[PDB]
């Protein structure tokens, strides 16, 4: 959005370049758009995953943190029941 | 080097909870499938970010951080370039000497009104098989002639700078066109087709059977008229390419829903189209095809060889259809008519290719096998055949359009030996037949067949070469489909839709990954 | 998981002299080898120290982000433990299941006036050697009778939890101590000592030869009252322990530096020294003594089987000696005395173990072997024990101090052949030794006995598990002596020397990383 | 030495895990003594190889960078020769 006084931090040249890879392998590996990566639900979910490592470091067991596809099906299921 | 142990930090149950959130947030806001928070691209990518996190703490800029869509498909593109390069020789080389073999995959989408073509590498690395996708291209309806067939095909493999198809063994279904594109090239008919068309044509033609299948086409044509397709819905995915198992699918979407089924005809007064059907014959048809799901399994593999179990496939089918005096007449006549054309449909269409590769199983040596004597003559040619290449080769005339292309321990030890085997002229052709045919090789259920070649090579040398190359031949057409069926997404809905180029360059890099990368 | 390429920045020209210079600077103001600055280990620990300095920059406060010696000998020893509750159970069945062998490695150190016995536990993990180093203790010289000895190896075995050493195949030299400590035990003469014992005893017998090796010493013997025993610096670094190679040693010091020997002799008016010494004479032994260089180091490899080539090393050693008419009498008579010695010292030395293992090498099988009787009778009783081993441990009987301990697609396919096995009684001992007696394997330079062996697992159920633990027993008790060679630094300078039970620690580490970490 | 106004770095608890690791696995892999990351030489050292990665990066090919015991060997003698 708009920069403030106190602007976000830049990561280093390297860092960047990790990153343009990690995503390219994400969409080669597991057969996403290139557009997923543009996705406001997307960037919201990448900046939670980036205070939860500054939180707890590098090593966080990430498999058990994620939910699985039927556990997240239904919580969305549910998540949309709520509309009661 | 994992000399440290590594344990990984458990997050808190308040973190996890908004772990969920976040990422129910991101497939609904942005569309996606749940099965996108289970890839193992998603999950080493997240463990990146948190990285990240750990050494820049929350306030990064994301929007910054993060490659935009053009960058990240410049990247796929050059990657894929990267590695066609560090392969390249590789490829070349299986195709030159005679350890080539291509599947080509064929489908008509008629959502997008387009064929699709699917072309897959397959060769060996010692034990290991390799799978490599090539292409798939999306093609016109009005331009899938053989002529354009073959002209996809040639571009495809020229993309590899592999401008020489002859050695290469295409497998393929028994569509005309593609048949009629490799007329002039080894071609194989599929498996997964043959079997289709055995289970198809059987049914058909046992008009006992036959009847309640169009009584069951007419419920779903009803079903379909009255916008309740939804209500046919089975949780049946069958090993079978869909394009091949339209019966078998049908079939449970009825029984599944059999009770929903009856009330619907009922309350619609269209109770006519249920006459004939007897619902434990239809419950008897899903069990025997249910044990067919086995064998269209295991002939599609691609990680493993399969084209030696194309003749037990066959054995296997005539037991399953073996006579029961407990069967009612209209199974008993589906059984033979199934049996009748595992003869005339499969067995008439398999080539000396499949009875070679059955020979080359060892454990089966001493079973009931016919065709001894044309297998044998067939591995002198082949064995020869390489000898021939290589000759040409050493010449650099095995092609116009391509390129071709401190003592030992034991000889400390054993010199006598060793200057023995220097003078001794290798074993001829014949020779390696008639030792392998007398082999006794135990069956176990940990048995690898490219194992057993690989490490019996210093003893067949022309042999294994021919074994482990015939035996990378997929038994299937459809060898990738797993792969192209996880591509759907990209290749067809319009907002996460590739274009075409990236879509090769990603099919072949996730198939590099896989094969090379672990 | 090597997706991407991952290229490494070269730095510059005046970084990399820097570099050098920072390394100089450490080794001298430290006082450490140069060839510390080439340590994998090291190497490692830089890189880390360089992906430090990128995420914090250069002003990191160095002192404090140091472990210091302190929490280092913790974290060793920490972490040796972790590792030992980690392959424990590994290390016991091996043990139980007759599959462990332990070499005893024992040497005098005259500057420390200490005798050093070193312990290494050698077994198999399928087609891989498994040396774990699990102890080097420094002994007093007036504790090393056999009873300490034997005290000191039960209190290694206890400190992994191997309370009952029945089963484990010991390997050390002739020494009176160390063969009394195990009277009670499988024990192996040592190769290495052997072939040792076979060279000096043959140069003593030869008097024509022991005559100018006398003189040789009363040189060096002066060079040492003289103080230039500097001047006698040979190049030469025997594969064959230090303690046993007195001779060769020797005579390359004076070799090498012979124009410089004649001269200070003569300056130093004690020219009657050097009579009877023929240097052509003395360049011949130096020359045949090279010859053996290969097999001392051959037999004391413990990454590869050793023990089926000690057969073939003798015989090495005939043909070596064997006789030549261009050979001066001298020569002659040693050869012809090496012959003799090699029956009387080293084949009268040898077990049943040695010709098994052998016999355990396939492409031999064809050539003369005069103990097959007796290679079938122990490989029998050994199948059976093993048997046995099984049937007590089933019911909690083996040790009263040890504690003890979809359907396949082969069968989907091969019902027929999978019900047989089933039902077929496995083969007999006798039986599979008559198989593989017959067995025709061809040597190659890349033959690897224990991938055969692996392979052939199945035909070969329990022949098999005999031939594996069997190959996997070193030839050499001094198979451990390059880990401890490389750890002379910190078990004996003042400065350096840790203490004994983080050298057990370090040791123990150290071979776990080399056989588990890549 | 003595600290100034403005601080050295502290780095993360995760850096300091992994820092007692990696020299521990030195001195068990190369077999030195635990005294030897407590010599002057060898801070000295360790300080250059810091600035290396502030300037270079992560990735740095240390293999090319580092000199072989003889060249080393070399330059401590020619060093030595410089006292004529």
């Amino acid at each position: 959005s708009h920069m403030q006084s106190r602007e976000l931090k830049t990561v280093s040249a390297d860092c960047k370049k990790e990153a343009i890879e990690k995503c390219a392998q994400w969409v080669v590996r597991d057969c996403r758009p290139f557009s997923a990566v543009s996705g406001s639900g997307f960037i919201d979910m990448i900046k939670f995953f980036i205070k939860v490592g500054a939180e707890y470091g590098d090593h966080v067991n990430v498999e058990e943190l994620l939910p699985s596809p039927i556990t997240l099906s239904r919580k969305v299921t549910s998540d949309a029941k709520e509309k009661a | 080097s994992h000399m440290q142990s590594r344990e990984l930090k458990t997050v808190s149950a308040d973190c996890k909870k908004e772990a969920i959130e976040k990422c129910a947030q991101w497939v609904v806001r942005d569309c996606r499938p749940f099965s996108a928070v289970s890839g193992s691209g998603f999950i080493d990518m997240i463990k990146f970010f948190i990285k990240v996190k750990a050494e820049y703490g929350e306030h990064v800029n994301v929007e910054e951080l993060l490659p935009s869509p053009i960058t990240l498909s410049r990247k796929v593109t050059s990657d894929a370039k990267e590695k066609k390069a560090l392969i390249g020789r590789e490829i070349k080389s299986a195709v030159e000497k005679d350890g080539a073999s291509a599947t080509i995959d064929l489908w008509t989408d008629n959502y997008i009104k387009r064929n699709f073509l699917g072309v897959t590498l397959h060769y060996h690395e010692n034990n290991e098989l390799r799978d490599l996708i090539l292409g798939l291209k999306s093609l016109d309806f009005e331009r899938s002639t053989a002529e354009n067939i073959y002209k996809k095909l040639k571009a495809i493999f020229s993309q590899f700078n592999v401008e020489d198809l002859s050695s290469i063994k295409f497998v393929t279904d028994r569509g005309a066109n593609v048949v009629k594109s490799l007329a002039n090239n080894i071609r194989i008919n599929c498996s997964s087709h043959l079997l289709s068309n055995v289970l198809e044509n059987s049914f058909e033609e046992t008009p006992e059977l036959n009847m309640p299948i169009l009584a069951c086409k007419n419920i779903v044509k009803y079903f379909k008229k009255a916008n309740l397709q939804h209500r046919l819905r089975s949780s049946l995915k069958s090993e079978c390419p869909t394009r091949w198992n339209s019966t078998y699918t049908m079939l449970r979407s009825i029984l599944d829903n059999w009770e929903s089924v009856i009330q619907i005809l009922s309350e619609a007064g269209e109770t006519q189209r249920i006459v004939h059907i007897n619902k434990s014959i239809i419950q008897t048809m899903v069990n025997i095809l249910d044990g067919f799901e086995r064998i269209f399994k295991e002939l599609q593999t691609c990680s493993s060889p399969s084209l030696c179990f194309v003749v037990p496939s066959i054995l296997k089918v005539k037991e399953i259809c073996s006579p029961d005096v407990g069967d009612v007449a209209d199974i008993a006549k589906l059984k033979v008519n199934i049996i009748k054309n595992v003869r005339i449909i499969w067995e008439e269409n398999l080539s000396i290719w499949h009875y070679t590769a059955f020979f080359f199983y060892p454990p089966a040596l001493h079973m009931q096998q016919e065709k001894v004597a044309q297998i044998k003559e067939f591995c002198l040619s082949k064995m020869e055949d390489l000898e021939l290449i290589n000759r040409m080769s050493s010449f650099n005339e095995l092609s116009a359009t391509q390129l071709n292309q401190d003592i030992s321990t034991t000889s400390f030890f054993f010199p006598q030996l060793t200057q023995n085997n220097s003078r001794e002229p290798p074993v001829c052709p014949s020779d390696e037949f008639e030792f392998y045919r007398k082999e006794i090789v135990i069956l176990s259920e940990d048995f690898k067949v490219m194992e057993w070649w690989n490490l019996n090579s210093k003893k067949y040398p022309k042999l294994s070469k021919l074994a482990l190359s015939l035996l990378s031949i997929p038994a299937s057409s459809a060898a990738s489909e797993r792969t192209f069926s996880l591509a759907g997404n990209i290749i067809t809905e319009k907002r996460n839709r590739i274009g075409q180029q990236t879509v090769d360059s990603l099919l072949f890099l996730n198939s590099f990954y896989k094969n090379f990368c672990k």
